[PDB]
């Protein structure tokens, strides 16, 4: 398929993003495209851990309403992540 | 020539005493595991779901 891979690939290349990091449900890189692989490899260690804690805050409240899409808010950066039951997706855009 | 066969027998006489042994009894308790749990309010009801 072009639809997932084009989409991805069109992230990428749109301005003012760092990179798209697809993490996998056991806390493992299957695509990382950001410029150095220490941001990388930092980024698929510890977002995918404040997901889950963040999945446990909006759960408590009410256990039948799941996370559909987390956005942080930085200083200098952004910090948007969509968490799947099979997959993540991760991305850092710096704000305007 | 007055002590005689018949008027002072001489007996012999020993009481049972049990063989003494030595030996070594070592207990040692059942073995203790540490066990970490959590328990948030999901959990509990995603297993009672």
């Amino acid at each position: 398929m072009s639809e997932v891979e084009d989409t991805l690939n069109r992230i990428k290349t749109h301005k003012t993003v760092l990179g798209y990091l697809i993490v996998n449900s056991e806390g493992g890189v299957v695509r990382g495209a950001f410029k150095d692989e220490e941001e990388s490899k930092n980024i698929a260690n510890s977002i995918p851990l404040l997901t889950k804690k963040a999945r446990s805050v909006v759960r408590d409240l009410d256990p039948t309403n799941d996370l559909v899409f987390l956005r942080i808010q930085t200083k200098l950066n952004e910090i948007m992540v969509a968490p799947d039951d099979e997959f993540s997706l991760i991305v850092i855009q710096t704000k305007g | 020539t007055l002590r005689n066969k018949f008027n002072y027998n001489t007996r012999e006489c020993q009481t049972i005493n049990p063989s003494i042994r030595e030996r070594g009894v070592s207990t040692e308790p059942p073995p203790s595991d540490t066990i970490c749990g959590n328990i948030t309010q999901w959990e509990i009801f995603d297993a009672y779901y």
